[PDB]
């Protein structure tokens, strides 16, 4: 488990990078400008509201629903949920679409996606005695250890003492015991005392490194999905690796395993499994049977807060013979979860989130500039005025500028132009 | 206990009552005429041959050969009648007696326990001029110093990887106390025979295997890893193939299929120095429908190498049953010994030897520190040699001379 690495979809996130939070103060009011956030004030009190009923244990199978149109802080506050949950938190973002796989199930990716929000906070602080035998009868008993880089003898508890009888000692054993009820031996095994003659003993086991007394620090921060990722392997490259259409390496067998390993842990004490949040974005995507899955999920206590976001008012049900619903939820899980309605922001509220975005990104701009770009998030979607920062700072370095002024901005919307002037310009 | 041959380096005549040998001048300067004729490379796959009278140090003469030879070659005993087992083929019983005599000279790091001893299934002491420390008795090194007669105060050298110890001398009565701490791993030489490898590499013997189970029959597949491994440290220069000495007794009693095997495996360069001994005037072979001198087939005496041993004389006698007396921890009068070897004149040594340790006890039932004439006695009284066990069941049997003189 100290091996396994999070691996985390950071591109997903990085048009959130800005975001901080979920700006508000003690008595609940969320702020003007605070945490990277620009008005949505109802939105931002409605899920600083929810974000306090999971912390009271009260969201009793529920969720969250984000309805509103294209760019209006619906994936921003989703993250703004976890953020305010607690420290290093899962945060999983997905789409409706993303469901729609060729080789996995409608659910196998949805299953792994909810292996992505529920984490695992360690806090294990052992102390290691590694190192030979050389036995000692005192009134309870004296093992002088011997490693590769020192040596040290202790007079040991009478508690180890009854441990060390159970599992067969000698003089001249490598052995791993430890303070925090811990007892693990290895009968005979030392490099040492090897002759040349066998090599398929493989009875003997090498000097540990180091000295004998190590504090052993372990602070572990990751999803399940991590466990299962980094145990399919038979893994810094796995980071860049997945061409193999099948994906064959996670089966069903070697999740029980992870399973029994992690309640091990639990029953221990040693670490707490803690569930995240799941956003799921274009939530009328998904099948009728994703649905009862989620219904399934929702009524586990290790369950994840499943937070949905639609953009349609009426849609019809998929995988159900055209039945229209709102949002495209069906009413046996819109019950199940509380909606919250975003709001779309007007032209001084869009040019307040612009300076937010250039100072993050590290886009010099004039005022004019700010402006000119504001008239395209309300003409245009905030999301597509967003992305004009980057091309004219380029545009602007190339003409020799730090600061971005209105003829370099002007330039971008002729360059990169959006899906809906683009279809209408070839007629 | 055996400590060479015992003979002069450039005359080779040996001398009465040296290097734990005793006796036997015309078979020990016979014996290092052998030594020579290999050395030379006169004598080239060539077996030896000790006949002579019972209990006439035919094993000791041979482990003398070996000692003087090198330093660390493979001696290994072995009587004809072990070959014939229940279990095991007698091909599987002769292989496992060569691969016991073939050994590998590999310089491996391995540490060294040297220091001085404080003695007491038990505990023994070690000490050093620099540090101290108490060590636990393992069952098998209890009985691998004992046989070694270590004392308190001596000093001794124990490799952990073979488990042997050696002695390497006394602080008082000499060498003085090592420095360091105990273990110490240096660049030694280790020579391992064939069949260890093989025992080694193998399933390891269960507790109480004659109480069960098949012999130390190894697995054609096991030996075959061995041989491959040793084959690729000779060419490496790793391992250097050392060819020790076979001690065969008993060997009237070896098949004609026993000596066409001896001879396929004496026919190798690698071969080790067999010797052969046999106890009898006249015997026929087995297998073989005809007699011969030894039990020896028409073929072999030929390319033998024959040497003879003699009678003990009571001189001769006299410090070997000493010698054994205090191996055993006796203590004699000098009347006691004088009957002892008197009883070795016309019954065996082997018998003489038996009086001993049966005496002690009549001696600690009498109570004395000083084991006498009437102790020794009672022994040859109480216990019968093989000569006249047999004249007591003939008599009882069938009374073959009667009370007038008359037979029949
Ligand atoms: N109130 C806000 N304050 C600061 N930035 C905001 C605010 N609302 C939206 N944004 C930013 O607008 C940018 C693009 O919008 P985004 O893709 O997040 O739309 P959304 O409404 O959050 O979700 P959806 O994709 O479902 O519309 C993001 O960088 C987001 O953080």
């Amino acid at each position: 488990i100290s091996e396994v690495r999070g691996n985390t979809r950071d591109h997903r996130t990085a048009a959130h990078t800005h975001i901080k939070g979920l700006g508000l103060n003690s008595s609940g009011i969320a702020e003007k400008q605070a945490a990277g956030f620009v008005g949505q004030c109802a939105a931002r009190e409605a899920c600083g509201v929810v974000v306090d009923l999971i912390k009271a244990h009260k969201m009793a199978g529920r969720g969250v629903l984000l309805a509103g149109g294209p760019g209006t802080g619906k994936t921003a506050l989703a993250l703004a949920i976890s953020q305010e949950l607690g420290t290093k938190i899962p945060f999983c973002p997905i789409t409706g679409s993303e469901i729609y796989s060729t080789e996995v199930k409608k659910t196998e990716v949805l299953m792994e996606n909810f292996r992505r929000a529920i984490g695992l906070r360690v806090r294990e602080t052992k102390d290691v005695y590694e190192g030979e035998v050389t036995e000692m009868t005192p009134e309870t008993l004296l093992i002088g250890l011997k490693s590769a880089r020192g040596q040290k003898k202790l007079r040991l508890d009478p508690s180890i003492y009854e441990a060390i009888q159970k599992e067969r000692v000698q003089v001249g054993d490598v052995i791993y015991i430890e303070t925090n009820t811990g007892a693990c031996k290895r009968v005979g095994r030392s490099d040492a005392y090897a002759t040349e003659f066998d090599l398929e003993a493989e009875e003997y086991v090498p000097i540990p490194k180091g000295e004998v007394h190590k504090k052993k620090e372990i602070v572990q921060d990751v999803t399940l999905h991590d466990l299962d990722v980094a145990n399919a392997r038979p893994i810094i490259s796995m980071m860049g690796q997945l061409m193999k259409p099948k994906m064959t390496e996670i089966t069903d067998k070697l999740r029980m395993e992870i399973n029994k390993v992690v309640q091990k842990y639990i029953n221990q004490g040693v670490a707490e499994l803690i569930p995240g949040v799941l956003f799921i974005d274009e939530a009328h995507m998904l099948d009728i049977e994703c649905f009862t899955y989620l219904n399934k999920a929702l009524e586990s206590p290790i369950a994840p807060i499943v937070v949905l976001a639609s953009n349609r008012g009426i849609a019809t049900i998929r995988g159900a013979d055209d039945l229209k619903a709102a949002h495209g939820i069906p009413p046996d899980f819109l019950q199940r979860l509380l909606i919250i309605p975003t709001h779309p922001y007007e032209p001084d509220e869009i040019r307040r989130i612009v300076r937010i975005r250039a100072q993050t990104e590290g886009v010099q701009l004039t005022d004019a500039a700010v402006d000119r770009v504001a008239e395209h998030g309300v003409r245009i979607s905030l999301r597509y005025c967003l992305q004009l920062l980057a091309p004219a700072s380029i545009l602007a370095r190339v003409n020799g500028r730090t600061q971005v002024d209105v003829q370099d901005i002007a330039e971008a919307e002729e360059l990169f132009l959006d899906a809906r002037r683009s279809a209408n310009i070839l007629t | 206990h055996i400590r060479g041959l015992g003979v002069d380096a450039d005359t080779l005549e040996p001398r009465p009552s040296s290097q734990g040998l005793v006796g036997q001048e015309k078979a020990r300067k016979a014996a290092a005429v052998v030594l020579e004729m290999i050395k030379q490379g006169k004598i080239a796959g060539r077996a030896v041959l000790i006949a002579g009278p019972p209990s006439t140090g035919k094993t000791a003469i041979a482990m003398g050969m070996a000692q003087s030879l090198g330093q660390d070659v493979p001696f290994t005993t072995l009587a004809a009648s072990e070959i014939f087992s229940l279990e095991m083929s007698k091909t599987e019983a002769l292989t496992q007696a060569f691969r016991k005599s073939i050994g590998v000279r590999i310089k491996e790091e391995s540490e060294i326990m040297e220091g001085e001893v404080v003695e007491i299934q038990g505990k023994l002491t070690i000490k050093t001029t620099d540090m101290e420390a108490i060590y636990d008795m393992g069952s098998k090194m209890i009985d691998a110093m004992t046989k070694e007669r270590v004392m308190a105060g001596d000093i001794i050298s124990i490799d952990k990887s073979s488990g042997k110890i050696t002695k390497l001398g006394r602080s008082y009565a000499f060498l003085q106390c090592p420095e360091g701490e105990l273990q110490k791993r240096k660049e030694v030489v280790h020579t391992v025979s064939l069949h260890e490898i093989d025992v080694i590499n193998s399933r390891t013997q269960g507790f109480l295997a004659l109480f069960s189970g098949d012999t130390g029959e190894i697995r054609s597949e096991i030996r075959d890893q061995i041989n491959t491994k040793v084959a690729e440290w000779k060419e490496e220069g790793k391992a250097e193939i050392v060819p020790g000495v076979l001690f065969i007794d008993e060997v009237h009693m070896l098949d004609i299929e026993c000596f066409s095997y001896i001879n396929r495996a004496l026919e190798s360069d690698l071969a080790p120095i067999v010797i052969m001994a046999s106890n009898r005037g006249v015997s026929r072979i087995r297998g073989t429908d005809y007699k011969s001198p030894h039990g020896l087939p028409l073929d072999f005496l030929d390319r033998v190498v024959i040497i003879n041993t003699h009678p003990y004389t009571p001189d001769e006698l006299r410090q070997i049953l000493s010698i054994r007396a205090q191996e055993e921890e006796v203590d004699l009068t000098p009347d006691a010994l004088a009957l002892l070897t008197k009883i070795g004149q016309e019954a065996g040594l082997r018998y003489a030897s038996n009086l001993i340790t049966t005496s002690q006890l009549i001696a600690a039932k009498r109570r004395a520190k000083q084991v006498g004439v009437e102790d020794v006695q009672r022994s040859f009284k109480l216990f019968y040699d093989p000569a006249r066990s047999v004249r007591f069941v003939q008599e009882s049997e069938k009374r073959l001379i009667g009370n007038d003189g008359v037979v029949d």
